[PDB]
């Protein structure tokens, strides 16, 4: 026996009383919250937001390097002899010994 | 696993003292059934009931870690052999594969011609 | 005009707080002005406008 | 165009010698579907081209050249190395896509021959072995994640091994 | 590091009052927020309604942390300058202790994988 | 621009009236999440710098966007819960979630090792209070004690490690400054220098050993299945492993070799236990060990392919496992016991949720390329260059990943539910919203996840 603790609460309405609701307390505020402002963040950030995820932010020279490589392939094949790769960063630098 | 034939009509006492024990099985079964039946067929219930057999079932697996295993016997050391054992097993597998690979890079080239990856 | 101030007293603070963050972090550009026209990477002698890079 | 290798010339001409039946059903449909929706889409593409009129220029890719290499800049300094690290990274991004063009050249080699494939070409397979081998030994491919300081050590490691082999032989 | 040519009584030296003081600094504003925060929880311990809208003795709480914080930052601007000044003067006087090394392209080992 | 709108979200909840609260906290966070996707996605040749180091920049961090995406998503889930409690405590609680997200913005943006660490440990205190209060189950204190016992005993060795490195070589602070990096010569003094830097991120990134930190935090859940998404953020919060292995010690990775092997059995034996267990949340908790073990295998190899797979997996797991906890939340709010055997039967009561169960379970497996296949496949292809025998070990994991998803489905597909009188109402409008706002970003990342798996990609 505790004489104070025994007072259980079990009340899950959902449909009984508000008929159509997302959450309890105030049906007029509930429609404005659960169905309006949640869905504006569902519309703007996901549809108008998708035009920023991959759709035209340029993004770390992915399409830039295509125009850069194509002009360098024709340049070093017609005028030069090695095919765009031979030695990296160091042409006749300071030797180890 | 069952060793001989599938046990269903085999090995049973011919209506001896077991009949009194078999009648006791239905007595406890119905005792737990009747309290289940009373807490089921009422329209004013609404909610999943407890059933203490399944509550203790979850408690047997999730809890009972340190109240149990207080006599750390030789069987626990045999379980530890399946514990640390496999972790030390691959140490003589991956290293033997690596020393095979690394020696092939330096002396007697085994590297791929079209390997731009990694 | 009279009802909007009482009902939406907190509703204005968060987008205005973004403007405060938009302005404060922009003002940090004047602290980092070393080698703005200098350092050969995108450096070019500008004539119609003073200080191209911010 | 120009950068792409492409085929020399496309052949094929209609013969229609054996039998009559109903001529060529594929060629009869080729003339039928040319005016059905191929002509309509060409007219819609021409209408969209005419509606464009004024268009933006767009000055394409920016240059930005040299700015001194990391090998030239001796001793560790944050002001000097930063522009050298950007130069190496820009070249590494280009060198990745150089391989991709020659990769697509080999893709063109497989299709434009078909039946021969391995027996013919001879140039595209040789060009692939000239670039990838140069990419494997110089531009990382063994030096883990990209780093400008590690590349100079990788170039020195290849040079020291080559000098030791040349002096002995 | 430790104090050498500096004496106690009156916390700033006044003789070395050359550097400009902190004017409308973000460091002053954060202590000002703490001065406001001390004027919020005083209505929480001593039971008073609304931490935001209550009694206006909070103006004393804002000013005190700003006033003490200003002289504390003035001590910070002084002491960091003196510590830097004695560091620079030690290199300029001795010269032999601090050695300079320039221009090197030394060989280093390259890691595989 | 990300400093002082989340700090401006703090007085919003206190000032707003008792009728509102939840309407303001969600709407004034969704527009903040829009601005993160608007500005942070831009990159030059290498890493940029947004401001002076209070909060720095992004190098390979679209993981910041995920936290901003979960900034309103936690408030969505905790709606049925905390509906009967005090209104002053509702204002107290939302600010604690905001404070978690405040430090999480800081940790991903700040490109330091010193400022990062103290705000990495500043996420520990709010979670402690969130776990030890509002916990529906008993012995939640063990979930609180071991949360700070396992983490802090491993992370306080960073103070003796990080300060030691900056005392020897320049300063760690700016990171892009830290290219004065000398190769580690593999000495006995350098053995514990490597271990102390790793062991801090061997706890939050769960191995096979020291992994009990995770399931206890999930079984004794902070709130039903709502604040578990913050613990998913703590799993991906061990992203410092991407920075420490790359910068601080690139030469000496001989000590990484036993740790891959320890996490290799943290793939099979962690998936074996996740087959018989009764708790539905624990069947997500032990599966989350294996999917995050993939990163620990990847990073220590240090090959460029593994980083592509890892950064994808950090975002992949952050939206898939968290979605599975939302399904566990929807079952717990009706039955009030997370027993898998008891809660049995979909479509008879929950027809629409059953399709969302599929789009969340099958994502643990390698579906048509969402982000999980793109995450996993690059790691498996990276392990082959390490050693040829790995796919024999990795292939067993591919079988038990089907034993993750389908076993969660079958035990809910069995149409009975005889004892259940509750679960009469199908789903609320906000209930199905959680199922959409978690899965539709994964569905949008099927098209082009270029701005997801990006460490120089």
């Amino acid at each position: 026996r505790w004489q104070e603790d025994p007072e259980p609460e079990d009340e899950n309405l959902y449909e009984k009383n508000p008929d159509s609701h997302g959450y309890d307390k105030d049906p007029a505020v509930d429609i404005w919250n659960m169905r309006v402002v949640f869905f504006f963040g569902f519309s703007i950030v996901l549809v108008l937001g998708s035009t920023f995820v991959a759709y035209l932010p340029d993004y770390r020279m992915q399409e830039w390097a295509r125009r850069e490589a194509e002009r360098l392939v024709k340049y070093r094949e017609a005028h030069g002899l090695p095919i765009m790769e031979s030695n990296c960063f160091d042409p006749s630098k300071i030797q180890l010994p | 696993s069952s060793l001989p034939t599938t046990l269903d009509p085999a090995e049973y006492d011919i209506s001896s003292e077991t009949r009194k024990a078999q009648a006791e099985r239905l007595a406890i079964r119905s005792r737990l059934k009747r309290e289940y039946q009373l807490q089921y067929y009422d329209p004013s219930r609404r909610g999943v009931i407890e059933d203490p057999a399944l509550v203790r079932w979850t408690y047997a697996r999730s809890a009972n870690i340190y109240p149990n295993f207080r006599p750390n016997t030789k069987t626990s050391l045999l379980g530890a052999l399946f514990g640390i054992g496999p972790l030390v097993f691959w140490y003589y597998v991956f290293k033997t594969d690596r020393d095979r690979k690394e020696k092939l890079i330096q002396e007697g080239k085994l590297d791929r011609t079209f390997n731009i990856s990694y | 005009l009279l009802q909007v101030v009482r009902d939406h007293w907190v509703h204005v603070l968060v987008p205005m707080g973004f403007v405060f963050g938009y302005y404060l972090d922009r003002k940090n550009d004047e602290k980092l002005t070393a080698f703005r026209n200098k350092s050969l990477l995108y450096k070019r002698e500008l004539k119609p406008n003073e200080e191209v890079t911010w | 165009x120009x950068x792409x290798x492409x085929x020399x010339x496309x052949x094929x001409x209609x013969x229609x010698x054996x039998x009559x039946x109903x001529x060529x059903x594929x060629x009869x449909x080729x003339x039928x579907x040319x005016x059905x929706x191929x002509x309509x889409x060409x007219x819609x593409x021409x209408x969209x081209x005419x509606x464009x009129x004024x268009x933006x220029x767009x000055x394409x890719x920016x240059x930005x050249x040299x700015x001194x290499x990391x090998x030239x800049c001796q001793e560790k300094d944050v002001l000097c190395m930063f522009e050298a690290e950007m130069q190496w990274r820009r070249d590494y991004k280009v060198d990745q896509e150089i391989v991709n063009i020659i990769q697509e050249r080999l893709k063109a080699c497989q299709q434009r021959e078909g039946e021969s494939h391995r027996q013919n070409c001879a140039k595209e397979l040789e060009q692939f072995t000239q670039v990838v081998k140069a990419y494997q030994d110089r531009y990382x491919x063994x030096x883990x994640x990209x780093x400008x300081x590690x590349x100079x050590x990788x170039x020195x490691x290849x040079x020291x091994x080559x000098x030791x082999x040349x002096x002995x032989x | 590091g430790r104090q050498g040519r500096a004496t106690f009584q009156f916390l700033p030296d006044e003789a070395r009052s050359l550097p400009p003081p902190k004017l409308t600094d973000p460091r002053l504003a954060f202590v000002g927020f703490l001065g406001y925060c001390s004027g919020l929880i005083d209505n929480a311990i001593r039971r008073r309604p609304v931490l935001l809208a209550g009694l206006h003795r909070q103006l004393l709480y804002i000013t005190s942390f700003v006033f003490v914080g200003y002289y504390l930052l003035k001590r910070q601007d002084y002491m960091y300058a003196v510590r830097d000044h004695d560091m620079f003067s030690y290199i300029k006087s001795h010269x032999x202790x601090x050695x300079x090394x320039x221009x090197x392209x030394x060989x280093x080992x390259x890691x595989x994988x | 621009k990300y400093i002082i709108p989340t700090i401006m979200l703090m007085p919003l909840t206190w000032l707003s009236k008792n009728n509102m609260i939840w309407v303001n906290s969600t709407a004034h966070s969704l527009l903040i999440s829009f601005t993160s996707l608007l500005l942070m996605n831009q990159f030059g040749d290498n890493s940029l710098n947004f401001s002076l180091l209070f909060f720095s920049d992004s190098l390979s961090t679209p993981l910041l966007i995920l936290t901003m995406w979960l900034l309103p998503l936690m408030l969505m889930a905790s709606q049925h819960h905390l509906s009967k409690e005090n209104l002053t405590r509702k204002k107290l609680f939302i600010t604690m979630l905001i404070s978690l997200q405040l430090f999480l913005i800081m940790t991903f943006t700040a490109m330091e090792l010193i400022l990062f660490y103290i705000l990495f440990e500043a996420t520990l205190v709010p979670t402690l209070i969130i776990i030890t209060r509002w916990g529906n189950q008993t012995e939640r204190l063990n979930a609180g004690l071991y949360f700070l016992f396992y983490t802090l005993a491993g992370s306080l060795p960073l103070l003796v490690a990080l300060i030691y490195i900056q005392n020897t070589v320049g300063s760690l602070n700016f990171l892009m400054l830290q290219y004065w990096v000398q190769p580690v010569h593999n000495s006995w003094s350098n053995v514990f220098m490597w271990l102390a830097c790793m062991m801090a991120f061997m706890v939050k990134m769960p191995l096979y050993g020291l992994h009990l930190w995770l399931p206890k935090a999930h079984v004794e859940a902070p709130i039903a299945g709502s604040m578990v998404l913050a613990a998913v953020l703590l799993k991906l919060g061990g992203y410092g492993m991407l920075r420490i292995t790359l910068i601080l010690n690139p030469m000496t990775d001989f000590m990484a070799y036993p740790f891959i092997m320890l996490s290799l059995w943290g793939m099979i034996m962690t998936s074996s236990i996740c087959l018989r267990q009764t708790d539905l949340k624990s069947l997500i908790a032990y599966s989350s060990v294996s999917h995050m073990a993939l990163v620990i295998v990847a990073i220590l190899i240090q090959t460029p392919w593994s980083y592509m797979g890892a950064t994808a997996l950090m975002i992949a797991h952050g939206l898939t496992s968290s979605m599975l906890f939302c399904l566990a939340n929807s079952n717990y709010e009706r039955i009030h016991s997370r027993t898998m055997i008891l809660a049995r039967g979909l479509q008879t009561l929950l027809p629409l949720m059953a399709t969302w169960w599929l789009l969340a379970s099958l994502t643990n497996l390698a579906l048509p390329p969402t982000i999980n296949l793109i995450g996993e496949l690059f790691v498996v292809m990276s392990t082959f260059s390490w050693s040829n025998i790995t796919i024999i070990l990795m292939g067993v994991n591919m079988v038990i990943t089907a034993l993750y998803s389908l076993y969660m489905l079958i035990m809910t597909q069995r149409g009975k539910y005889t004892y259940h009188i509750n679960n009469i109402s199908p789903s609320f409008t906000r209930e199905n919203a959680l199922m959409s706002l978690h899965i539709l970003p994964l569905l949008l990342l099927t098209l082009n996840p270029k701005i997801i798996l990006g460490p120089l990609y």
